[PDB]
DNA sequence: AAAAGCAAGCATAAAAGATCTAAACATAAAATCT
DNA sequence: AGATTTTATGTTTAGATCTTTTATGCTTGCTTTT
């Protein structure tokens, strides 16, 4: 009966296995060195000690040992744009904190963690704090008691707990009562809670958490600013070892193009694949720089002017149409009565005819449907209302040049 | 009463005498008792607060018969709260179905289920502030239909049977009684349907960086006889109240949530920081502040 | 071990025994409890003020006298710990180990008002954050503050919110009736020689006070007493401070350097540059501040086009854009779609010049008049 | 005030007994009360009587 | 000259449009009766 | 050792909420015929 099951699943005894390859994995010295640095520069590979994140380290670190030495607990949010080494820092602080912990140099620790992008809602939280103590699956409301009745009740020995809590600004909501029981046990003397909190925002306690809960975060944050033009080519030249594979005026073509739009080290690790990856096919073993240069133009993709260059003839007169009466009538959006007078008008010019205007709600719809342009539903035909999407110059250097 | 037209086309002794007519109007009541028995329902409409007068109703003949008493002067009732309240408390049958017709449709057919368990039903102020919807009246006259349910009520507003049909009027089998009581009407008025001073003691609660943002619009009033928000911003960081926009911001929602700063935003995007107090009060206050 | 951990684990801005700056406030909830008590009768009390000033501290030092152990029956309920609003009288049964019948919140209410009914000791009902309990009908709040006017009860109940008009605004109704509408208590933000007082006490119960002169506690209380006053941000900084100190210098007293630095600490990437100029051009060339993503985008090709570099396609400056608004620059207002979503600039020009720290291209965008 | 008059509960049960005429029997055998019955039992079953006539 | 009549202006409010949430409804775990 | 309400839980849909935006209407300020 599958009720045996479930209850072995939420009381934990069964643990969730996934299935096992039949064949078994290629071993590695098969592998070619272009293969070794395809997967050594795989984003999953977290090295064991960050490049360029040490300041960072001994922030979190510093905090850390202290919350945990002098048995107190508390708080802190650490914040920044994705892809700035947050969550990979404060999970190798973390495993450091637990290696000391091992050797009896610091106090033992619990270590629950949370996601707040893993959870369908903000109190499934409570299951899942919980779910790390026990093991027990069970409701939100009798979570969230029991979890109470640890944290507020003075217990001997209680150990400390650090809860990291990444994706915090999901689990706000209007009520912010989640975020405010996640805040306030800390505070409690009986609890040595000391949470850490995960964010993109710089400003997220003043722009969407209440003043109460503003004032539970604290004054103590760190911020992970965006890697630069150098730390970026650091980071690939440590993922690649001694390798030359990679050419060092590549990697600094990289680094220079991904730092000077956001800054994430995700975005220049699959770039260096896609790289690799373009190597092997040209059966060369060293990743020059113009292999660099169309991962580049791949994975930094602009193609509206080929999908306009690409576009039948009819759909062509329509595209210059819209830009055509957003020229004569001044305001951006147009009308499919103009449009379609503009078409009759171009199309005498060229000397084509055009198809009947049921036929150009077909062609306003392909065009709407691929996003080359904004259109409403045509259940409205004629007064339907059609903004241009792409840029009004890109349609004539799609159809000049 | 036969008003004209022109008016819109040119648009002590006193306690003994009401006590007087309160008796009388208990001396009436063994009348209604058998204008009940007979099918009909009791409509008051006097001029003052006749709620006393059926709560002697209540007190003194229906004592033991059960009874339902609806406060229609009351804000926050809602017509689910009294199909559920029958429902529920006089028939045991848990909570009223979401459409009210189907809870009245329920309670028909639980009703006819028991003859002689009469259920009086006393509603002051029919023409209610929850009550003044058609949906409602049409429920309280689908509930006055039934032969079991027997209904008093009392009318205050003055176009009150605008919203009565004849389809309603004639399920209310209303029997029209004068009950001019002349009682002020306390408890119907008492709910929630019918200043420099409260700004001094919400200044009094304010910190000091507060007290400067708030007497630097106080200033701009009294300079310019409502302050676009950037030159709030430069004055602010200027004299170091603030450290950054969003805290001058948070301090303004605080404003606005206690009412000091009205916000009107303009055409071109930026914001107005109006003070909705005169500038005679407003130099007072600042006359005050020093 | 040292002094430096010492002070930081005293400083703590946990619970406390001792509360060197709510005296008079202390003395008028004593009086309160002690005239309801001798007069035996209900009486409702509504404390309130911002964040951090302490009402919370002093509720539970009153709700631990051993006198007030005798007297009467304390409970605290945290309103945000319960489900819902309508479930608060569960909580409550289970505060008082009533017998109910069960299963609906309406015989809870029952069995509470004929707990009140009948009580053998005065109930002390701490309601802490009561404003979770505000809703739209307010059936919840009005049935418990209608509790001390109920015949024979004998409840007195103290609402603990961060609202100054949050009985008016929210209790209205509660007006009209004298015997109803709830005492007021506001707890007004700490003063500086309240910080000091408060920051001597907690450094003498260690005996750590020598590492922190005077003149720096007169410096780090004068800026949080007039910032926001609350007692959290002041211990919040007085612990950062020497948690830094310690970073820093591996007895020396703390210099006003330190505070200084850490309170003025308190209180680019090439494409987000060149959309930040060009916003900051589009708003200053134009009296229509409704910028849009397409209308801003099309700004900013002209821009990278008369700088002779790459500009980014519209799927990658929207994303651009969204990695601007996490400093807090802008605002985004979403739209139906991508295209028509309103950037709003959030810093002034003088802020954002200094923040781009490169003049001599903000020079050069602003002078663009013409790729307009 | 009065117990009826509550900020919080709109509707008030008085329930006694109800489960899932009006008049003592001082009235019902009153003379009165037996014709006044009487005539109007005969007066609207005459009625109702013209009205199935008249749809039928 | 007196009182009805056309632009102006802020304002409650009305649509709306997404959006979040509370209660009604379907459903599964489980004491309970046989 | 199996059937029955019983209860606790999760889903879904209707309603409350936040926010923009748009409009008739309430009032104003002239404006103009009788
Ligand atoms: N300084 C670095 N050195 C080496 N690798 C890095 C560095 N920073 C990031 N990475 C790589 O990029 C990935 C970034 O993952 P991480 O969890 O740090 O991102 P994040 O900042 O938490 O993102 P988000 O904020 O979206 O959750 C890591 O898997 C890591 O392999
Ligand atoms: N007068 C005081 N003396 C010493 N310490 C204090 C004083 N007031 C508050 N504190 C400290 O500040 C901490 C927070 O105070 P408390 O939680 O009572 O504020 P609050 O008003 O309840 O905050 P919120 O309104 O956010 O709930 C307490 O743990 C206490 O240690
Ligand atoms: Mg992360
Ligand atoms: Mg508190």
């Amino acid at each position: 009966t599958p009720s045996q099951k479930m209850k072995k699943i939420r009381a934990g005894e069964l643990s969730p296995s996934m299935q096992q390859r039949t064949d078994l994995p290629a071993k590695d010295s098969s592998k070619s060195e272009l293969q070794l640095a395809r997967e050594q520069l795989h984003v999953s590979v977290v090295p064991k000690s960050l490049p360029c994140r040490e300041r960072e380290f001994e922030n979190i670190y510093a905090f850390l040992e202290g919350k945990i030495q002098d048995q107190c607990g508390g708080c802190m949010y650490v914040s920044g744009v994705p892809g700035t080494g947050k969550t990979a820092t404060v999970t190798g602080v973390i495993r450091t904190l637990q290696r000391m912990a091992k050797q009896n140099e610091l106090p033992a620790f619990e270590y629950l963690e949370i996601n707040g992008m893993r959870l369908t809602e903000p109190r499934q939280a409570y299951v899942q704090i919980y779910k790390q103590l026990t093991g027990k699956t069970v409701s939100w409301e009798q979570a969230h008691a029991l979890l109470e009745k640890r944290f507020t009740t003075p217990a001997p020995r209680r150990v400390t707990t650090v809860l990291l809590v990444d994706e915090l600004d999901i689990l706000c909501n209007r009520r912010q009562d989640v975020v405010y029981n996640l805040l306030d046990w800390p505070t409690k003397s009986a609890a040595k809670l000391v949470v850490v909190t995960i964010a993109n925002t710089m400003d997220l306690p003043e722009r969407l958490l209440m003043g109460k809960v503003t004032s539970r975060l604290g004054l103590t944050r760190l911020t992970f600013q965006p890697y630069s033009h150098k730390q970026l080519q650091e980071i690939v030249t440590a993922r690649l070892g001694g390798s030359e594979t990679f050419k060092g005026e590549a990697v600094q073509l990289v680094a220079r193009k991904v730092a000077a739009v956001s800054g994430d080290a995700r975005r220049a690790l699959d770039i260096c694949r896609r790289a690799t990856e373009i190597a092997d096919t040209a059966a060369v073993k060293c990743v020059t720089m113009l292999h660099v240069q169309q991962a580049l133009a791949e994975m930094i993709a602009s193609a509206k002017v080929q999908a306009i260059r690409n576009c039948s003839r009819m759909e062509q007169i329509f595209l210059q149409a819209i830009a055509a009466e957003v020229t004569r009538t001044g305001v951006e959006e147009t009308t499919f009565m103009g449009v379609y007078q503009q078409v009759e008008t171009i199309a005498a010019f060229m000397g084509v005819t055009f198809p009947p205007p049921g036929r150009a709600l077909r062609l306003c719809s392909k065009l709407g449907a691929e996003r080359l342009i904004i259109s409403e539903h045509s259940r409205n035909d004629l007064f339907q209302k059609i903004l241009l999407n792409v840029s009004a110059d890109d349609i004539h250097y799609a159809l000049r040049v | 009463f036969v008003p004209e037209s022109d008016g819109y086309f040119h648009s002590a002794e006193h306690e003994g005498s009401i006590n007087a007519i309160m008796e009388e109007y208990r001396s009436y009541f063994p009348k209604w008792m058998c204008i009940l028995n007979e099918g009909f329902n009791i409509l008051l409409y006097g001029l003052g607060s006749k709620h006393q007068l059926l709560q002697s109703f209540h007190r003194e003949v229906l004592h033991k018969q059960t009874v339902l008493v609806v406060n229609g002067f009351f804000p926050s009732l809602t017509i689910k709260d009294m199909l559920d309240s029958i429902t529920s408390d006089i028939l045991d049958a848990g909570i009223s179905p979401a459409n009210p017709h189907e809870a009245v449709d329920m309670i028909e057919e639980e009703f006819a289920l028991i003859p002689e368990t009469h259920l009086f039903l006393i509603v002051h102020n029919l023409d209610g502030a929850m009550l003044r919807n058609v949906k409602a009246q049409a429920i309280l006259s689908r509930l006055a239909r039934i032969p079991n349910i027997h209904l008093l009520a009392s009318i205050d507003h003055i176009n009150t049977p605008l919203l009565w049909d004849q389809g309603k009027l004639c399920s209310f089998n209303f029997s029209w009684w004068d009950c001019t009581t002349m009682l002020p009407y306390t408890n119907e008025t008492a709910f929630e349907n019918s200043a420099l001073s409260s700004m001094r003691s919400v200044f009094s609660s304010l910190t000091t960086n507060s007290r400067g943002i708030y007497m630097l619009i106080v200033k701009y009033q009294l300079k310019n006889k409502g302050m676009p928000f950037r030159d709030l911003y430069s004055s602010c960081r200027e004299a170091f109240l603030v450290s950054s926009d969003l805290a001058l911001r948070a301090q303004l929602t605080e404003f606005l949530d206690h009412k000091l700063v009205k916000s009107k935003r303009s055409v071109d995007g930026s914001e107005q920081l109006t003070i909705p107090i005169d500038g005679a009060l407003l130099q007072q206050f600042l006359e005050e502040q020093e | 071990r040292n002094k430096y951990q010492n002070a930081r684990r005293v400083l703590n801005s946990a619970e406390t025994q001792n509360l060197p700056g709510r005296e008079s406030q202390l003395q008028e909830l004593r009086e309160f409890f002690s005239n309801h008590l001798e007069s035996q009768t209900s009486g409702s009390l509504y404390v309130s003020g911002q964040p951090g000033t302490g009402k919370t501290a002093c509720l539970s030092l009153l709700l631990r006298d051993p006198d007030f152990s005798k007297r009467l029956q304390r409970v605290y309920i945290n309103c945000t710990s319960i489900a819902s609003v309508g479930a608060v009288y569960k909580k409550l049964c289970t505060e008082l180990q009533l017998k109910v019948s069960g299963r609906t919140e309406r015989d809870h209410l029952e069995a509470i008002q004929r707990h009140l009914k009948t009580a053998k000791r005065m109930l002390l009902l701490v309601l802490d954050e009561i404003d979770q309990l505000c809703t739209s009908r307010q059936e919840v709040l009005y049935t418990i503050f209608e509790w001390p006017a109920l015949p024979g009860s004998r409840i007195l109940l103290v609402g603990i919110a961060n609202s100054l008009d949050l009985t008016d605004r929210a209790l209205m109704r509660l007006n009209a009736r004298c015997e109803l509408k709830p005492r007021l208590m506001h707890f007004p933000p700490y003063s500086k020689q309240q910080i000091v007082e408060i920051f001597k006490s907690r450094l003498a119960e260690a005996e750590v006070l020598d590492v922190f002169p005077p003149v720096t506690l007169q410096l780090l209380a004068a800026k949080v007493s007039a910032i926001s006053g609350d007692v959290r941000r002041a211990l919040d900084i007085g612990r950062r401070v020497v948690e830094i100190a310690e970073q820093q210098k591996r007895l020396k007293p703390v210099q006003v350097t330190q505070v200084a630095a850490v309170l003025n600490k308190v209180y680019f990437p090439l494409q987000q540059k060149l959309m930040l100029c060009t916003l900051v051009l589009m708003l200053r060339n134009e009296r229509n501040k409704d910028i849009s993503m397409g209308r801003l985008h099309e700004v900013y090709r002209r821009v990278c086009a008369k700088r002779n570099i790459l500009a980014l396609d519209q799927a990658e400056f929207t994303g651009t854009v969204d990695l601007v608004e996490t400093r807090g620059i802008l605002r985004i207002m979403r739209k139906k779609e991508p295209r028509l979503h309103k950037v709003l600039l959030q810093w002034d020009e003088e802020e954002v010049h200094a923040a781009l720290s490169d003049k001599q291209l903000i020079a050069s965008i602003l002078s663009d008049t013409a790729c307009l | 005030m009065d117990p009826t008059i509550s900020v919080s509960k709109g509707c008030f049960v008085y329930k006694n007994g109800a489960t899932r005429s009006l008049l003592g029997k001082e009235v019902v055998q009153q003379p009165f009360y037996e014709e006044y019955r009487k005539a109007w039992n005969q007066i609207n079953d005459h009625i109702a009587d013209l009205q199935h006539r008249s749809y039928a």
